[PDB]
């Protein structure tokens, strides 16, 4: 599903 | 064990004030939007940039990074429009009858009529801002409320979050006692503040339907990030 | 104006005595279930509950001091929230099930298409159970929903909201009085007060989602809504 | 409206 939020929350 | 529960009340206030996102600007073009396409285009662009600051703001809310990545995603997906709206209501506080989306973008309800369904949410935001002004809401209180929204809006979608939520309650009471309020005035104001969070939830639900309708209209281009934030609400 | 002169104990007694009855549905376990009759059972049930809810509201201290136009607005805004918190309270001692009526228990497995709202109601119910919510606290919360949910939506219609805010403050005082009499320390009283009022945010959320599902069920033209429910649903245009 | 007359009743 790979959300943009997943990436942005890591940094 | 979380570092968030070991903070004092002052440390909690300082951490939240230091995490505050800045106030962003809209486009510097000075035409007042009276089109739905021009108005929703400026608001969507504004909100898209604000979301990037919100994500980094939330990571600095005490207790938030103790959650799993999935839990962080879920809370932000549920709360993002509530957080944008209470921020809008906060900075519109000193502009009665006006919404300060940006320092160079103040909209009155006469412009909200340019989009079907917008003026109804416009008036609810106006009444919320007037409520904050009449209560003389302080910045230290605002950031406590904004954090509560982030943590509470998606809890039951848990022992850790409720402990952090209790910590913020102590912090809110700490600010009121510090401001010289009597014991009776402290719990009454605490209730008055938290009951507004019910209306903030209501406005977000109505706003989310308005953005879903705008998506189906397909005239306003939505970013992939706003699209996934919007799609999360089914 | 009686409401503003009532003591905390008189306020609790006034709310408890005004409690609506728990109604039965027309459910028949022998009758085969479906996806239209079950919502038909809930629709028929909500419609009869609304008649008691209206009479309950007129016994809420301060409600009848409002004009008829304001009483209509508050009920039009809060009716589904009030039904839902009644359902959640009714279901406290039935974990994993919603007690719509003494003769109608439903778990998540039934309830078909709706399951998201069902889970949210189940979570609020276990939340009340974990907090050990008392009946004196519940009747306060339910009266708060009635006065607050539509308070932020002329000429002297500002003095009407001032009366509502003062009565709301009176209910907050009554809530603190209940917790202090239960032995809660001052910090516990404030924390529990916050916990209870935060649940009201979730109750509003479930009502907004229910209104959308009911609007969809109407436009599907399958389940017939009653005349009052149609008008109550129409208020949330 | 149904709700209005039930309230004034
Ligand atoms: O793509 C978008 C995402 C969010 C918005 C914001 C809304 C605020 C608002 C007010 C009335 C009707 C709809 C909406 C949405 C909004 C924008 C900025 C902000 O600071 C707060 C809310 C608008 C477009
Ligand atoms: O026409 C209707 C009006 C209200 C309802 C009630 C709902 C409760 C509920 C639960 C899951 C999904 C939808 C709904 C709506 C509901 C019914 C009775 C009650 O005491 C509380 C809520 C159902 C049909």
């Amino acid at each position: 599903k790979h959300k943009i939020l997943h990436r942005l929350l890591q940094d | 064990n979380s570092l968030a529960l070991s903070l004092t009340a002052d440390q909690m206030v300082s951490a939240l004030l230091d995490a505050e996102p800045p106030i962003l600007y809209s486009e510097y073009d000075p035409t007042r939007p009276f089109s739905e396409a021009s108005m929703m285009g400026l608001l969507t662009n504004l909100a898209d940039r604000e979301l990037v600051h919100m994500i980094n703001w939330a990571k600095r809310v005490p207790g938030f990074v103790d959650l799993t990545l999935h839990d962080q995603v879920h809370l932000l997906e549920c709360a993002w429009l509530e957080i944008l709206m209470i921020g809008l209501v906060w900075r519109s506080m000193e502009h009665p009858g006006k919404l300060l989306f940006a320092p160079n973008l103040l909209l009155d309800r006469n412009q909200g009529k340019c989009v079907e369904g917008m003026v109804e949410i416009f008036d609810m935001l106006l009444a919320t801002s007037s409520r904050f002004r009449m209560m003389n809401l302080q910045g230290e209180e605002f950031v406590c409320l904004k954090s509560i929204i982030l943590l509470n809006s998606g809890v039951y979608t848990k022992d850790h979050i409720h402990r952090v939520l209790d910590k913020i309650t102590d912090t809110l009471i700490h600010l009121m006692a510090k401001a010289g309020l009597t014991l009776q005035q402290q719990h009454q104001r605490l209730a008055q503040l938290l009951l507004i969070l019910s209306h903030i939830r209501h406005m977000s639900n109505k706003g989310m339907e308005h953005l879903y309708s705008m998506k189906c209209k397909n005239v306003v281009p939505l970013s992939d990030l706003l699209l996934e934030m919007l799609d999360a609400h089914r």
